[PDB]
């Protein structure tokens, strides 16, 4: 499964 | 034997034609199973494997709204990294993003990578005891110690060595007729004359999988030659070929040896005319 | 601890205007700023994040800018769905979590003057021992208004509490009551009562009052 | 569908204690840090709390130090706040909000009420207010609210109810007003019902 | 950081005149991301191309493959036009069925 969600850079 | 599960994901900004372009593709070994494209009509998350369609909706609705997530965020990181590096609103720019785990024998948690690119070169990597980055140039430093006040690394951690090892297993289970084979390389030796005082040998193997072979050439016991990159055949086997120029009438002194994890020996080819 | 001031604190536009308001941080958080929207009676909801990007699902007549420590948010056309409170909040670190104060955005009309009542202590509530003097101030705009209470002549403060209404739905003006409390002796000690209020819609404050007993 | 429910909140006093919940649904809970969100009586947003993803870094507020507590189930979707030596400055709306996608916080609760007093149930007493117009004050009620009607609902142009102010001993009142034309009040006669469900009291008054 | 296309123009199948197959082109290591390949017969553009999604490597260069279905004869000749932004000119390489 993916990530949930990504963080910015 | 090892087994691993990849991500990848591309964004390409386009400057004054819309919206950038997405586009994320997942694997499984050297076998493919999802891919989402944002140009496509559906605007969901596709199978691309027999094995994977008997999940259920759920399944594709959080597929779904997790890589929308994951194409926000990056149309944010376009913007933020174009305004690092001091570049203008004129070209379009990349990023890339890669994530995934690995198994042992005894389908056990081995290494985890998250990495990340923009215009092709090194931005930041997640080290391999899962809880430092390493960020060679002076804007990844920047986001690096961001990164490092908000403890990042701490989801990623519990990702890959929970969700991402569970669901491989999961994964390995049902695709077992597919993903557990392996098929050993049909290989043969050709001969082709090079004028009055030369000629090439070529040593061919073809449909094997998974991709990894070695193909090496050796006169009289010791090692040299022309490679090529292992090619898809199309249909989920892969194909590579290697060749040696040689003087004529000395091709009885060439041998192709052969090393495949489908074999249980690896195997030797001589010239027979 | 990084402040963030917004500004200002209130602001009145009509129907079709062009919107403003700006958030100052105390030092550079490069672009970690969202934005915040609460109906009143309701949870906040997010409208801008990243200092510039726009919610899913949110009309495209908002935006943002700015970068820094000066942030702005722009409404092109004010609709009448667009009037509420709104906050902004940094992401650049932890702890703590900031906010701004909060600026209110309210519906703009003409100025009209109060009607200013008064009401006596009934005897019923004195058989308990207090009494309770309430000036009444009704239909006005603008929100600012000042109310006095004059015992014979002697100016009172600190033992008076005021309440006022929400902006009307139809006409959109406020309402608001001053209530001044005494005991049963200084109410019996005193004769003459009296409110005086001042109001930009007045040309000159204006005084209601009532004598003990009549 | 992602959402977050609270409960929990009530009546207490000071020196009391409190536990708040919230229960997460729709997404993968441990993977999104938390947060406790407050705001009191009309004032602004304040932050409270943070825990991390699972659960590693907690942070609190200057005010709440040492007095709060804040943890996570991961494995039930569950958020809880400790609240323990209660203030009466600890009367607020509680939020649990969970971080955005990519910034912010764009899921939110609906909010739980929380009331720090020292006063016990106690029903409404209604005095008229006559010199139109004309009304009825309602004082030393609580807890809130009170809900006022004029004639049975008959009467609805015109009314005013002001929102309850908190005395200074700690109770509630407020007042509700009316405008008539002076020839009909002489004629008719208008009264105010007011119901204080908490304390089973129903006063109807003839003005 | 600009990196030119490797070309390879094979079968699926070993090529035996008059059964079906199908023709793959498959380009690798290049950078960016636009790319511009078609499938020749006879010099000849065909119309019926198919490719895969687009993927990178270890060292973030891309790569794709292009296939279509034939069927092999002693007179047709076919090819495969690759043309980038790091070309000057496209680059045309003939199917070989020895290579």
């Amino acid at each position: 499964k993916v990530l949930e969600h990504v963080v910015r850079v | 034997g090892s087994h691993s599960m990849r991500y990848f994901f591309t964004s390409v900004s386009r400057p004054g034609r819309g919206e950038p372009r997405f586009i994320a593709v997942g694997y499984v070994d050297d076998t493919q199973f999802v891919r989402f494209d944002s140009d496509a009509a559906s605007q969901r998350m596709e199978p691309r494997a027999p094995w994977i369609e008997q999940e259920g909706p759920e399944y594709w609705d959080g597929e779904t709204r997790k890589v929308k997530a994951h194409s926000q965020t990056h149309r944010v990181d376009l913007g933020t990294l174009r305004g690092y590096y001091n570049q203008s609103e004129a070209g379009s720019h990349t990023v890339q993003r890669m994530y995934g785990c690995d198994v042992g024998s005894d389908w056990r948690f081995l290494r985890g990578y998250h990495q990340y690119a923009y215009d092709g070169k090194d931005y930041i990597a997640l080290k391999e005891d899962l809880r430092s980055w390493t960020a060679a140039d002076m804007a990844a430093q920047t986001t690096k110690h961001k990164w490092e006040a908000a403890h990042v690394a701490e989801q990623l951690r519990a990702y890959l060595e929970g969700t991402c090892v569970e669901w491989l297993r999961r994964y390995l289970e049902n695709g077992k007729e597919t993903l557990q084979r392996t098929d050993a390389p049909k290989t043969h030796m050709t001969h082709h004359a090079v004028s009055d005082h030369e000629a090439t040998l070529r040593c061919w193997a073809l449909s094997f999988y998974p991709a990894e072979i070695t193909l090496t050439w050796q006169r009289d016991g010791e090692d040299q030659t022309e490679l090529v990159e292992t090619r898809p055949a199309g249909d989920g086997t892969f194909q590579k070929w290697a060749a040696v120029v040689v003087p004529s009438g000395q091709e009885q002194r060439y041998t192709c040896h052969v090393q495949h994890e489908g074999l249980p020996k690896p195997l030797t080819l001589r010239w027979e005319p | 601890d990084i402040q963030m001031t917004q500004s200002p604190s209130s602001l009145s536009a009509s129907v079709g205007d062009r919107v403003t308001i700006t958030c100052r941080a105390s030092q550079s958080i490069s672009s970690y700023l969202n934005w915040y929207q609460q109906k009143p009676g309701k949870a906040p909801k997010l409208l801008i994040y990243a200092a510039s990007s726009l919610q899913s699902g949110v009309p495209s007549r908002f935006s943002g800018s700015g970068s820094g420590t000066d942030f702005t948010l722009t409404i092109s056309s004010l609709q009448p769905e667009d009037f509420a409170t709104y906050y902004c909040q940094q992401s650049y670190s932890t702890p703590p979590i900031t906010f701004g104060q909060g600026t209110r955005l309210e519906i703009k009309r003409t100025v009209a003057a109060p009607s200013v009542f008064i009401f006596p202590p009934s005897d019923e509530q004195l058989k308990s021992g207090t009494a309770s003097v309430v000036c009444l101030l009704n239909n006005f705009y603008p929100r600012e208004a000042k109310v006095q209470w004059k015992v014979d002549n002697a100016l009172q403060s600190g033992n008076s509490q005021e309440s006022v209404t929400e902006q009307d739905s139809k006409d959109s003006t406020y309402s608001l009551s001053s209530t001044l409390t005494l005991s049963k002796a200084d109410y019996e000690k005193h004769k003459v009562y009296a409110c005086e209020v001042t109001h930009q819609g007045l040309s000159s404050p204006v005084t209601k009052s009532f004598n003990r007993g009549e | 569908q992602v959402q977050l429910v609270e409960s929990g909140g009530g009546l207490v006093k000071p020196g009391g204690s409190l536990r708040l919940s919230c229960a997460a649904s729709g997404f993968t809970f441990s993977e999104y840090y938390m947060t406790w969100i407050r705001q009191a009586p009309g004032q602004g947003l304040e932050w409270v709390s943070y825990i991390s993803s699972s659960g590693f870094n907690i942070y609190y507020a200057d005010s709440v130090k040492g007095r709060f507590t804040i943890s996570r189930d991961n494995a039930k979707n569950s958020l809880f706040l400790q609240m323990n030596s209660l203030r009466v400055e600890d009367t607020a709306v509680y939020y649990c909000a969970r971080e955005g996608v990519t910034d912010g916080m764009d899921v939110w609760g609906q909010g739980t009420t929380v009331t720090v007093s020292s006063a016990s149930t106690k029903g409404p007493s209604v005095f008229p207010l006559a010199p139109a117009a004309l009304g009825c004050l309602v004082k030393d009620y609580f807890p809130e609210p009170v809900t006022v009607s004029w004639n049975s609902g008959a009467l609805t142009s015109g009314v005013h109810t002001f929102p309850a102010v908190l005395q200074s001993s700690g109770l509630y009142s407020l007042s509700s007003v009316v405008t008539v034309p002076s020839s009909s009040l002489g004629t008719k006669t208008y009264t105010c019902n007011v119901d204080h469900k908490p304390s089973n009291t129903k006063v109807d008054k003839r003005v | 950081i600009q990196r030119t296309p490797k070309i390879q123009v094979y079968s699926r199948h070993p090529a035996e005149n008059g059964k079906s197959n199908f023709l793959n082109c498959y380009v690798s290591g290049f950078h960016p991301s636009d790319i511009e390949v078609d499938l020749l017969k006879n010099g000849e553009r065909i119309e019926k191309v198919e490719h895969s999604d687009l993927s990178f490597s270890k060292d973030w260069s891309f790569y794709l493959l292009y296939y279509t279905e034939f069927t092999p004869t002693e007179k047709d000749e076919y090819a495969c036009r690759v043309n980038h932004v790091t070309l000057s000119q496209p680059k045309i390489v003939k199917w070989d069925r020895d290579m």
